[PDB]
Formats: structure tokens, sequence, C-alpha cells
RNA sequence: CGACUCUUAGCGGUGGAUCACUCGGCUCGUGCGUCGAUGAAGAACGCAGCUAGCUGCGAGAAUUAAUGUGAAUUGCAGGACACAUUGAUCAUCGACACUUCGAACGCACUUGCGGCCCCGGGUUCCUCCCGGGGCUACGCCUGUCUGAGCGUCGCUU
RNA sequence: CGCGACCUCAGAUCAGACGUGGCGACCCGCUGAAUUUAAGCAUAUUAGUCAGCGGAGGAAAAGAAACUAACCAGGAUUCCCUCAGUAACGGCGAGUGAACAGGGAAGAGCCCAGCGCCGAAUCCCCGCCCCGCGGGGCGCGGGACAUGUGGCGUACGGAAG
RNA sequence: AAGGCUAAAUACCGGCACGAGACCGAUAGUCAACAAGUACCGUAAGGGAAAGUUGAAAAGAACUUUGAAGAGAGAGUUCA
RNA sequence: GUGGAGCCGCCGCAGGUGCAGAUCUUGGUGGUAGUAGCAAAUAUUCAAACGAGAACUUUGAAGGCCGAAGUGGAGAAGGG
């Protein structure tokens, strides 16, 4: 908003760090079945709702 | 007696249930008195109470209470029954002599609507279908 | 990445538009044109 | 027949305790038999295999009179790697093809201070089985 | 709903009865739970007799049953008075006492 | 350079905190090695020094809580974290002494009329 | 630097003067949007930064 | 005016996140929460929805301290240390 | 069928709208948002007449028939035609009520 | 002649039925039956060499100590192999520690504003001067201290 | 006018305790429908159930007769089998609906106020010790509680001298 | 009678562990065998999914060649 | 013929027991059909460059538009 409180932007900082693809050294690991981050959020499609 | 807590006396149901104004609250007023004494002092244990006056609108009961953690109570094994944690809040469960007069229990032909334990323990046992294993 | 628009991304999504197609169409009876048939 | 009412017999639950085993239980289920010579010198049947035991493969594609030491013990995949049995990749790189230690016969143990006492505990309990025969 | 010559019947199933249902599947399990509560009560006590104290001869009430003899509750202090044993001594002799019983 | 906690117990408090702040210096300058390009042999050193820094803080806290539990031993009114935890309901039971108390009427009753053992054949 | 988020500028002023043995003129902090606090610590003109940075690694 | 153009004026927020349950149900003007009812001392739960209890009862969090109590029970809640 | 397959909020769409009058699940977003809910036709529905644990599992036989059956099971275990026609190889065996002494 | 159409058959494609599998449910039963002011359940935030989730943890943060165990963890690196030091890993867990909100407790909830007591340095300090420590919620019981009353009374004046 | 005693009450970040909140399958106290059934519908039924609220415990509640009986009489409570779909209730319609004997499972009984007696013979707190581990005391000395009644022996099966 | 205590037999679709089944076999069985009360939806109370399987072992197709690459043609692994 | 690890007959026993329809449920795919459509707010053109590749990128020249209640320059709320 550019006028936001602290508990908003450390909530927003958390959502921004966990929007990242899988590192490519886990596809090589033993017995996983993950092949892409499926909790990825894009800022136009899906919004947090504050 | 109690008035039924409903807006403008409209109970919205069958005509037997229009009872806004003649309703009598099946637990006694002394039992109400002991209840909100052991609700204010939640650390104290309640023993029983007695009558010391009534006017026309107010009714005065002396409720006698017990500190369960005073060492004059936690010694003396004739009083150690109430420092045992099943006696916590005896009037919220209706276990004192004021409150148990409304449970309707007692031995006899006049009281066998509650013939196992309580009223709703009899009802569960008169209305369970006790289908056996070989039947 | 060198293999992230090729081996991360083609897994990443590629079926995410599949939100229901139709969610009912709650537009309340499209026969708004009063017809009423001879009464 | 099982008689204990406190141990399972179901397929779903012994498999679940197999693949989700703790890593110190998992060295016990990756045990390997001693050779006919070496089970007579120690009067013990089988042992859990460790990193530097000399061993030959008794069944598989790679088998038959091939004493050679283990070099790596994958407990996660229940697999030992042995320093000679190998396989060229498509690249030309050579890797260790891995095998299960029940398909394997120890021909020379690696003794330390602890693998003396593991042998003596498994040996002394075997006379007690013979002492039951009265 | 009725038909030819039949019984007029009142099944008392007009009430939500599938919640208040009782199945006796634990009933073999409770028979070996109160045998083990008798065995571990027999060996726990003493050479004192199992199944507790001595009960009296008692005749049943109510015309239908007054020709039979039943085991009772205690021993009715007058009977303890004539036999010569004390009322508080008697229940560690193995003798049941019912003070409210009349002779 | 390994650190064993069994070795650290015979040390002094003026030696432990000197050896602890010594370890905080290496953990400061290894974090610098990660924010630069890197010296990756020193990027696996960071985990074994941050677990070494917990071993010193543990022996400081274990030789203070038990250095102080020996002070309030034999004392009424010891602090709350030294009292036994045991669950909230265990502290509100009577104790093993008060649960053995019998009144004097029920004591003479037990010594005049004790439980006898017997059997019934002859 | 990057500072722990519960530190005010007095604590930063003493925790850089004591670790690195330098006089501190003023500090300007910031919460950068990953969630970590960044501090801009200016030195006294008696000191220099390009050589203090050399002895702290970079 | 009834439909899509009245969605443009939706500009200021009714609920923000609650400090006790983290829900975006803390109404700013009523000063109460939707799910927990925060400035009341007790937790809001009702038997007319069995799913709402399934979301937030015990066993759905870390259980930072009942993990330990469930473990300390099966030894009788010891206080003194082990022998060497 | 544990509690029920009835832990779903669902009403019939009712009116026109060119769908069958089965109940549909509520809400939007998710896949399961306009699909046929409970009733023995639907993916995720509730089975017809869900089995109950108070089925009469156990049968009574009066004891004179239990004893009758065990006398007929012993008299046929001595006839060599009936014991071999159940498959027991008793070709080489001696006398059909095999009796070994109490030392065994 | 070719094309189009139709029906069959081969092959190929689309699609994911069937079958075979199962670290999952479901039912029944047994044994115990244990939260919290000594800060619970729950929530938020953070923690790994490369680490988003899940799982596990709390600035000692992908775990410390102890005991038991006895050579690994492993996707790749790195590192001590030392074990007649102390010994990797894993399990047990009885020792320690356990951010922020929360019954949540100085007051507010705006990371907002304090009050006393103490400690290390600055005015060597009172009268509002940096950091750190401690304490400050309500109801209530027993005891204490302070003392209110044209309440009851005494000794007085 | 002052001081004292007591009696009614205040205050405290006083020394020390306690309570709050969660879970809630089972249990206790309250509160409470309507769909439904009656081929309509009011009483009735659904149902004293659902939802609501409050208290627990590993069990809870009940529990040692102001009982049943009516005869050769049984003898606390709880559970089970029968009684019994019975007596009874009911637009006597739809429907509802116990108990006592009897057979079992388990079995255990007690205390108090009162009335009298004993020089308050009683209890709590603080201080230093007998002497101790893993801390609670009987002993010693002070402050209170308490005669408006602590304690002992006594409980209707009688009790005391 | 208008005061009080009390074990056992009884209850238990939550919890912590167990054991079993003429049970279901991935549109079934828990909503959920999988990063499931998750993604997503709704201002909210709340609604709430889909998604198991290469091989015995990655031995997951080096290399040559066409193409800007996707994509091929040979070769190669493997019982396949 | 494919496939690669289990299966069937008879005698009794037991069912969540056989589908063409339910505007059935769920998933899949057709015809329509290479069709309807890619039509509000006047407008583009030339050369060069970069490029595997230019109606659409950038650059330059031209012609135009918004025309100061702007198609300009800043913010609040909301987004993150
Ligand atoms: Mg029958
Ligand atoms: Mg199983
Ligand atoms: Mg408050
Ligand atoms: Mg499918
Ligand atoms: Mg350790
Ligand atoms: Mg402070
Ligand atoms: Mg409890
Ligand atoms: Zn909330």
């Amino acid at each position: 908003s550019s006028h936001k409180t602290f508990r908003i932007k450390r909530f927003l900082a958390k959502k921004q760090k966990q929007n990242r693809p899988i590192p490519q050294w886990i596809r090589m690991k033993t017995g996983n079945k993950i092949r892409y981050n499926s909790k990825r959020r894009h800022w136009r499609r899906t919004k947090l709702g504050l | 007696g109690r008035k039924r807590p409903v807006p403008k006396g409209a109970t919205y149901g069958k005509p037997v249930h229009h009872g806004v104004n003649q309703l009598k609250f099946a637990r006694s007023l002394q039992s109400v008195a002991e209840e909100r004494a052991g609700r204010h002092c939640g650390a104290l244990r309640v023993l029983n109470s007695y009558w010391v006056g009534e006017d026309s609108t107010y009714k005065f009961f002396e409720v006698i209470l017990i500190d369960p953690f005073h060492k004059a109570i936690r010694r003396n094994p004739d009083t150690q029954w109430i420092t045992k944690p099943v006696h916590k809040h005896r009037e919220m469960r209706g276990l004192t002599s004021a409150g148990r007069k409304s449970r309707g229990l007692g031995k006899g032909h006049k009281f066998h609507h509650t013939i196992g334990g309580s009223r709703r323990a009899a009802w569960r046992r008169r209305n369970t279908l006790q289908l056996h294993r070989y039947r | 990445g060198v293999c992230r628009k090729a081996a991360q991304p083609v897994e990443a999504g590629l079926q995410i538009p599949a939100i229901l197609g139709i969610l009912g169409g709650i537009l309340a009876l499209l026969i708004l044109i009063l017809l009423l048939l001879l009464f | 027949m099982k008689f204990n009412p406190f141990v399972t017999s179901d397929r779903s639950k012994n498999r679940k305790r197999h693949f989700n085993a703790p890593s110190h239980i998992r060295r016990k289920i990756m045990s390997s038999p001693l050779s006919k010579e070496l089970r007579q010198k120690y009067n013990v049947r089988s042992m859990p295999i460790r990193k530097d035991d000399e061993v030959q493969v008794v069944r598989g594609h790679y088998k038959g009179q091939q004493i050679g030491k283990v070099v790596q013990v994958y407990r996660k995949k229940y697999v030992i790697y042995i320093e000679r049995v190998q396989r060229e990749k498509a690249n030309g790189t050579t890797v260790h093809v891995g095998i299960h230690p029940s398909k394997v016969v120890i021909t020379r143990l690696k003794l330390d201070k602890d693998r003396k006492k593991i042998l003596e505990r498994k040996a002394k309990s075997r006379q007690v089985g013979k002492e039951k025969g009265k | 709903a009725p038909s030819r010559n039949g019984m007029v019947l009142k099944p008392h199933f007009h009430k939500d009865w599938q919640r208040r249902v009782a199945t006796w599947f634990n009933q073999p399990a409770r028979k070996i739970r109160r045998r083990k509560a008798r065995q571990a009560k027999a060996r726990r006590i003493a050479p004192r007799p199992a199944s507790g104290p001595i009960r009296p001869i008692v005749r049943c009430p109510t015309v239908r049953y007054h020709t039979k003899v039943r085991a009772g509750r205690g021993f009715s202090l007058e009977e303890l008075r004539v036999a010569g044993i004390h009322k508080k001594v008697a229940r560690t002799i193995g003798i049941s006492v019912d003070p409210r019983r009349r002779n | 350079a390994k650190i064993k906690a069994r070795d650290l117990r015979g040390k002094k408090k003026e030696e432990l905190l000197k050896q602890l702040d010594d370890l905080k210096v290496e953990l400061s300058q290894l974090r610098v090695a990660k924010v630069t390009g890197g010296a990756a042999s020193k990027l696996s050193k960071i985990r074994v020094v941050r677990k070494s820094i917990a071993r010193v803080l543990t022996v400081i806290n274990q030789t203070q809580k038990e250095n102080l539990r020996k002070f309030y031993k034999g004392k009424k009114y010891k602090p709350l974290d030294l009292r036994p935890k045991k669950t909230r309901a265990m502290r509100r039971r009577l104790n093993k002494h008060e649960e053995n108390l019998k009144t004097k009427k029920q004591q003479r009753k037990e010594r005049l009329y004790p439980l006898r053992k017997y059997a019934v054949k002859a | 630097f990057i500072v722990d988020v519960k530190a005010n500028k007095h604590q930063i002023k003493q925790a850089v003067k004591k670790l690195y043995d330098i006089d501190v003129a003023k500090v300007n902090t910031l919460i950068r949007p990953d969630g970590e606090k960044k501090a801009y610590v200016r030195l006294a003109p008696d000191y220099d930064a390009l050589d203090v940075a050399n002895k702290i690694g970079i | 005016t009834k439909g899509t153009s009245s969605f443009g004026k939706r500009r200021n927020k009714t609920h923000t996140l609650c400090r006790r349950c983290g829900s975006k149900a803390y109404h700013l003007q009523k000063s109460t929460c939707g799910k927990c009812g925060y400035p009341a001392k007790r937790k809001r739960k009702y038997n007319w929805s069995a799913k709402a209890k399934r979301r937030n009862t015990t066993g759905t969090g870390r259980m930072r301290h009942l993990k330990i109590v469930y473990r300390r029970f099966r030894h009788g809640f010891r206080e003194g240390t082990t022998p060497k | 069928s544990e509690l029920a397959g009835h832990q779903t909020s669902a009403e019939s769409w009712g009116t026109g709208r060119a769908v069958a009058r089965i109940p549909r699940v509520r809400g939007g977003g998710t896949h399961r948002s306009g699909q046929g809910a409970f009733g023995n036709m639907c993916r995720g529905g509730r089975m017809f007449a869900p089995t109950k644990t108070w089925r009469r599992w156990h049968r009574r036989v009066n004891t004179t028939q239990k004893r009758y059956a065990i006398c007929s099971a012993l008299a046929a275990s001595a006839l060599p035609a009936l014991v071999m026609s159940k498959g027991h190889r008793i070709e080489e065996v001696p006398e059909l009520p095999l009796v070994v002494e109490d030392k065994v």
C-alpha cells in the first residue's frame, strides 16, 4: 500500500520467499515423487486476500 | 419464576409451546444461590447452604465454603474428601443437598423414574436396543 | 536455469487453467423475455 | 507357528516396518551368512556386514569365486557395493552395481574391539541352546 | 398398509434408535476379563474361601415364591446375638452381617 | 579440532566463556565466507562449529542449574523451575503422607478388629 | 551489514564499535522485503571503510 | 449497476488476520473474530459443524508440549537422572 | 460404512437449469463444486443400504443337533469308503479306527 | 482413372477401462486412560553448505547433553576415522534449553507508552540521562501490616 | 479531647497459596425445538431427543432405606436376563410404557451436628534445633485461630456412666 | 426424612499404544494410500478437490548426423 | 497374437450379485467445423540494425493522434 504495518510486510515477506522452484538436486534423490512446486503463486492470477 | 427468553413472546412453534409467562425452572432458587457463589470463587469448594431471609423480591441464603488447600483442611482426614479432585464445582453438577432435591432421586416407588443413577442415565437404558450376540 | 525452462517449467503448471470450466451460471433464468402463452 | 499375541503377522505391517526401519535396526536386517570355513572357526551362523569385509557373491548375474571387499553400505537402499563387481555406463563411466547382502557370503571378517564381542555374544548363547538338551 | 388376517402390531421404532444401539461383541472378551478378575482375586487373598462370606438361609417373599429357600444378605444381629459372636468381630470371621434384617 | 562436552566439565567459568566467545568469532567470519563467493571447504565448517557452540552453552547451563540446585537443597521455598514438573494434577494431589492419615476413631477400630486369615474345612 | 530484526540503532552502534574497533558516526536501518534488517553504518572520518572491509574479509 | 460495476467500489477491508487463530476473520469494527471470537476468553466452537472442529482441535498443530507429556507418561514422569 | 458418506454440504439445484435433480455440492473454485453428492450414483456418494455392525452374525444350533452331528462325524470316520473318498490316502494303513497305545 | 462416402481387417495415434499389485482406509477388540499460570491447545515467525513444500525443531533452532548402540549419512560436496580416548550413525530420552502471540498477565494492542528496584559504564546521583537484569493481570483463601466508623463500650478529661 | 478493647469494613506489586483456558467418545446439571407420524390438524408423537449453555473424572453418577411388600416375608447402590410390549397412559386414536418379586455379575461399609462428659485435652503459622537421605515430622520457644465451641470418646444396628 | 463419605461389577464412534478380519482395492475404502483439511473458492461463517504403478538394477539412451531449436535418423543399455 | 505372475474346476457357504435409458454420477471423445469469430474509440509508411527467422522489436526520417476537465506529470485506497 506503501503505508503498511509491520505484521503485514513480514507476512508478505514470508509469501515472497516461499515462491521459488524446487532445487534440481532433489530430483536425483532417492524415492521422491515431487517434480515441480505446485504451491506456486502468481501475483495476477491468485491473490492472498491481504 | 422464569420468563422464557424469547423476543416479544413469540416462540414460533406448536401451540403447546407458547409458554412465555408461567414457567417455573425445575431447579430451586437456593440451588441457584449456591451455584453463583461457587462460580465467583472458583478456588473454594462448596459444602451446602441455608435460608436466612426473604423479602418479596430478594431471598437471602448463607452459602458455606471450604478452602481445599489450607492445611487445616488438607490435614484432618474427616475433611480430606473434598480436597480430592472429583468434588470440583459440586453445584455445576448438582451434587449438593440443595441441587440434588431437584434431581428427583431417592429410593422408593415414588422415585423410579430415575432407577439407574440419574434421570438421563435411566432414559439411555430404557431406550437402548440391547440386541445380543445370539438373538 | 539451464534446464529450468525445459525441465522445471513444463512440469510447472501446463494444466493450471483447469478451474472448473463452468461454475453453474447462476444468472437467474435467461427467459426474462415475458412470453406467457395466451394466458 | 506364531503364538505371541504381541507380534504381527500381516503383510501390510511387516513391510511398513521394513521400509521405514530405523538405521540401527536396518544394519540388523542387512545381515549376511558366514562361509562354511568361517562359521566353524567361530561357531556362529551369520553376521551384519560392515564396510571392509571380504566377500563373494553366491547368486545373481555376478557370481562365483570372486572374493573382494565391500566398499560402501547403502542402508537406505538395502545394498552393499563391492569393489570389483562393476558396470560400464552409456557414458563410458564405470559404476558399482549394487546387491543385497543375503545374496552374499562373508569369507573374511574385519575384526575390531566391538566385532570381537558381537561374535562372543552370539557364540556363548549357542552352547545354552545345546545345554537345553537333557 | 394392513392386509389379510394378521397381527396388529406396535414396533417401538418411532424414535431415533440407531444411535442408542448395543452390540455384544465384547461379551466373550468380558467373560475372560472377569474370570481373570476372579482368578487373580482368588490367589491374591489367602486360603480364605473364594466367592466371599457365608450367607444365611432366607425364604422368598410374595406367594409365588414363598415355598423356596434363597441365599440372603447378612446374619441379622439377633442371630449373631444367640450364637455368641460380636457384631464387629463377625465380618473378619467370614460372616456376612445385615443389621436391618428382622427375625 | 573437535570439542567433547565430557572434557569441558572440568573447566572453569572464566575458561568456558573465553572459549565460547572464541567460537563466536569463527562463526562470525565463516558467515562472511558464505556471503562472498565461497571457500566451500569452509562452508561445511559452519555446521560443525554451530553445534560445537551449543555444547559449550549446554555445559554452562547444566553446571549452573545444578550448581544452584545444590544451594536450595535442604531449603523451604525453592524457585519454580527447580520444583518437580510431573504434570499439573500431580502437584495438586495430597502427598504420600497425607494419603496415609487415619483418624483416631478409625485407628482403634483397626487395632481392635483386625482382618483375620482363616479357611473353612475343619 | 544485515542485522537481527530486533536490534535498534543503539545496539547496532555498540555491536559494531566493539567487534571491529571503529568509531561510528551514524546508522541508517531498513527492513528489506525478504524480512531481514539492513544497516548502513557510517564511520568517523578518522577511519576508512575500504581497509576495514579488507580486514573483515571483503 | 447491480452487478459488475458495483464490484469496482469494493475498496476497503472488513476482516483482517486474528492474533489468536490467524484467519482473516477479525472484524475491525465489531472488534471480534469470526472463527475464534477473540476478545472472549473462551474458544468459539459449535456442534452444528463437525468439520470446523476437525480443522482446529488438538492434534492438528505442532503439539509442542503434549508430545512430551505423552512420552513422559509411559515411564511415570521421572525427575532424577539416569545412572551411568 | 463408517459414519456415512454424508459429510458433505449439498442441496438440489431444484429448478430448471438443465441438470438432473440430484444434490450438487456447494461453493466454487475446486473441482468438487457442482458435482453430484450423496446417493448411490455419484463419485464419492454413499452406498446403497450401508452395512451395519448389528447384522445378525451368529447362529444358534440347539445342543441335541450339535451332538447329533458329532456322532455322525465319528461313524463316517471308520467306514473306509467314506474316508478315502474325502481324499485321505489310507491305502497302506491298517484297521480304520487307528488306535495307538497311550505311550504316544 | 482418381476423389468422396460406407463396412470390415492389419498397423499407428488419442484416451486411461480392465487385470495384477498396496508403507492406506474401515470395522471389531484388548491394554492404559496422561493438558494448563512451573504458561496449555492453537497460531505466527524463524532455523539446513547448497533447501520451495512436507516433516522435525526454537537464536543451543533439520537439534545439545546423557544412556543404549557400534561404522555410517548420502542428491552432490565437505570433514574429523579417530573406537586399548570420547564412538560416526541411529534409537531411547531421566539432564538442559525452549522466539512471538495465545487463559496471555504493566497498560494498550498502533513492534505504541510506561512505572519502580538493581547492575556495568556517562552528569561519579537526587529533580524522567545508554544497554542489560528483575517486578508490575484479575478473582480469592489464610496470616500480616496500615486505619476507617455521630457501630458497641471502657478508662479518662 | 486522648487512648484502649472489640465489632463491622477498606487498602497493599504485603509472606504464601489457589482458580481461569483446552479436549469433550463416555458422565453430571440445566435449556430445549421443528421436520415427521396421526394418510388433513391443534392435544399427542417426534422428544425431554438435535442444536445451546455450564462442570468434571479415568470413570462419572448413584449408594447404606422417611425401601419393597402384605407372607413362613425380604434387605444399600450399579449392571445383565426375565418380568413385558405387561400394569398403565392416550383426539382411549396414532402411539407410548415402568416397577416389584425371581436368576445372576459384583459385593463394604461408615462418619457428623445434636444430647452429655472431659481445666480447649484441638488446630495453623513463624524461629532455632534431635537428625536424616529423595523431605515430611511427634520434640523446644514465640505469634495467631477458637468458648458464638477446636479435639477425644459417641450415631438410632442404640449410646454413655 | 429435611447433613456427609465410599471401592467393585457398568460406560467409552475422542487420546496413547496395540492385535485381528468370510471387510475395501485407487470413480472403491476416511474428504485425504500422493508436498490433504492441501491447492483453490468466498468479505466472512464456511466450502473443499484432483493426483498410486519405468526396471530386477538408472544400466535414464555416451557418440555420429540433419535442424536455430523443439524434433528426428543411426548407434547403445536391457529378457523387453 | 500381445502381455509378464498369478489362477481355475467340482461340493457346500456368503453377498455392496449381471445395466441401455434415471434432463443418472464421474471421466473421455465426436459431428457441428477449420465454421462462428478475431469489426467501439480516424493511421500508418520508408530505410537501417540486431537476428535462423521481422506487417508487429529497437533506431532514424515522414505522416498522424491525445490537446492542459489529456492517452501528460504525482498520490490515497487496493495490490505485493
Ligand atoms: Mg428369536
Ligand atoms: Mg492391519
Ligand atoms: Mg480481560
Ligand atoms: Mg482415473
Ligand atoms: Mg546427542
Ligand atoms: Mg527491564
Ligand atoms: Mg484428567
Ligand atoms: Zn481469531
